[PDB]
């Protein structure tokens, strides 16, 4: 409630908020106002919001100095670049003048176009069904452990995102694209109701962006169709994805009978070298498992060939199996541990990969018929 | 490439 | 002279040579062999060459271990990636086998396709007319001071490159695109014949890439149609560009009567902020000079406006002049000094910009009619 | 934009 919005703020109080709330913006222009940030002044607070219609990011900035309430929207990139370009310590005075938003500091003056705050989209009202609070580092671990396995544009649209699931005292993430799957769970120190929602892939990426890893805790609220995350002075809200996500419990290989264990770095570097001579599009490599040995081979349409032999721990029947080497490298890069375990069955069945020393995360990769 | 489901 | 090329070399002796000689490669495939490096073994030396037909880069690597002479060509990126992906300290054994080139280290084996060394292009034979040797840091200064002013694809093709000129005891570079010009000269401690050649823009960039700034000196040979630079174990050769390059002596403003001096960083930051609200394509900003003051204004098609006022040193008639702000920022970024001098005449004439404390470099920017 | 030559 106010027609003459005005505030004055220190530059260093604005810069990180402006960067954060601009996260959802970018890409194809559609509705003009989506390239703008909503500014609202009231009762000691400046709020800044950016949206792409599917998600929204809000920052709150405490206002010390005399301010007058109101709201407008201004071009996000230009406003950020102006503030960032002012000198360290600058005081930034902002005020609406007619249909222009003025930004003043020193003898620098910028008159920006605006679009009406009344036109700025809102996410529909909704009610929270579960709420819990956890360290940022825990949420970062959960997402980093799994996010590479989300689909991008699968027709199975429930795959273009990440399952967040509460069970007992644990929060779990699951991501799969039909060809590989990642699951990770972490205790969060409170008894939770059971709930399973799919966060869109772009919202996963934005939630990750808001975690600086510091000690401001993450508060999560989940509704039937939305998720909200509060960290520090920021509030992120996203729509959820419809559909029945796959049950990871039924995707984990049943009773794999062949157990190989190898050094993570040695395995990763061998796959990385072999990948060089794999087909650029299909990426297939062949694994041959024999007593205490793994052989990896790759070839390409030019008939070039890579071969790597590694000493490993394996007792069991010999077998051969093909994989997309990118999927294997993605898992090994996410494990970052000393020894890996691969659990195999046969050449046409998935394999489970995990840290030999931890069960918090598990990975499943479906083979290729080479 | 095979699928998990 | 040898049909069975073979060598063994330490990985860390190969990596920087392979990176360097791959410089000219990339972009549109034409003749297949241009994506390959030429390897030649003879008499204690492995030579590696990459070319794009206009330039070539050669590295020499001393061979300690038994080797057998010969030559082949292999895919540059794949070979580099294989060597880089092997472990630190690895010994790399390479040998031609029929039409394949084998790379072995540990229990890693890579069979690469080849193309015949006989098919690898050569630059035509030529004779050097002038030669001189100078510190790498001097050449780096000369190029960095001017390279941003080269044209890219001007129909005046002599502009798509950099003039290198010897005069007295100095080496000079000049670059211009018809809209702005940069010139820099440095003493090099020897009496030189007078010579003026145009190095193609891509060759300028490659020569810069080969300068690590260390203390291996740069030896330059100039012929009528080629230039060659020797640094350490590398030799770069480029064709020259035909045409009469402009004479910078006639481009420097004659007797500019208005002399402004300002802080370099303050001026740069003011132009950088004003640029935000300049036309995205045409980039025009207006400068108004008055007693001890500079005002910079920018507007755009949306009628947004930036204005910056700066205290400066200026006594003289008031005037207004328009510039492409990118051209001004490029100069200020290259000067990196405390105080700048602008030398003006009128609104339709070029301005000269230099460090207030050094005359080794000078910049000329032609205005815009706003 | 004007030209130098």
């Amino acid at each position: 409630p106010g027609s003459h919005m005005k505030f004055t703020v220190e530059r260093e109080h604005l810069l990180k908020p402006l960067q954060q709330v601009s996260g959802p913006l970018g890409g194809r222009p559609t509705l003009p106002i989506l390239g703008n940030l909503l500014l609202q002044v009231a009762d000691g607070t400046l709020s800044l919001t950016g949206t792409d219609l599917e998600m929204e990011m809000v920052a709150r900035v405490a206002l010390v100095q005399p301010h007058e309430p109101g709201a407008t929207t201004v071009p996000a990139r230009k406003f950020f670049d102006i503030c960032r370009g002012l000198p360290e310590g600058a005081e930034i005075a902002v005020q609406l003048e007619g249909e222009r938003m003025l930004v003043r500091s020193g003898r620098s003056r910028f008159s920006l176009s605006t679009l009406p705050a009344a036109d700025f989209p809102n996410l529909d009202d909704w009610q929270s069904e579960v709420e819990f609070t956890l360290p940022q580092a825990t949420m970062k671990r959960l997402i980093e452990a799994t996010q590479f396995s989300m689909a991008h544009q699968d027709v199975r649209y429930y795959l273009n995102g990440m399952l967040f699931e509460t069970e007992g005292e644990e929060l779990r993430t699951v991501a799969t694209d039909g060809h590989r799957l990642a699951v990770c769970s972490m205790p969060i120190g409170q008894s939770l109701p059971s709930h399973s929602v799919i966060v869109p892939r772009k919202g996963v990426i934005e939630l990750m962006r808001m975690l600086d890893g510091g000690d401001n805790p993450l508060r999560v609220q989940i509704g039937s169709n939305n998720i909200r995350a509060h960290v520090g002075d920021f509030i992120f809200t996203s729509k959820l994805v419809d559909g029945r996500f796959p049950d990871y419990r039924r995707v984990l290989p049943k009773n794999p009978d062949k157990h190989l264990e190898a050094g993570c770095d040695l395995l990763k570097q061998a796959f990385a070298r072999a990948a060089i001579l794999s087909n650029e599009k299909f990426r297939g490599v062949r694994l041959y498992v024999s007593e205490n040995q793994l052989k990896i081979t790759a070839n390409n349409p030019e008939q070039e060939e890579a071969e790597e032999i590694l000493d490993v721990t394996y007792s069991g029947a010999e077998m051969e199996i093909g994989f997309n080497v990118s999927y294997v490298l993605d898992v090994l890069n996410a494990l970052k541990c000393e020894n890996v375990r691969m659990m195999l069955t046969d050449s046409v069945s998935s394999v489970q990969i995990e840290d030999a020393a931890s069960q918090s995360a598990a990975y499943v990769v479906m083979p290729m018929r080479l | 490439q095979a699928x998990l489901f």
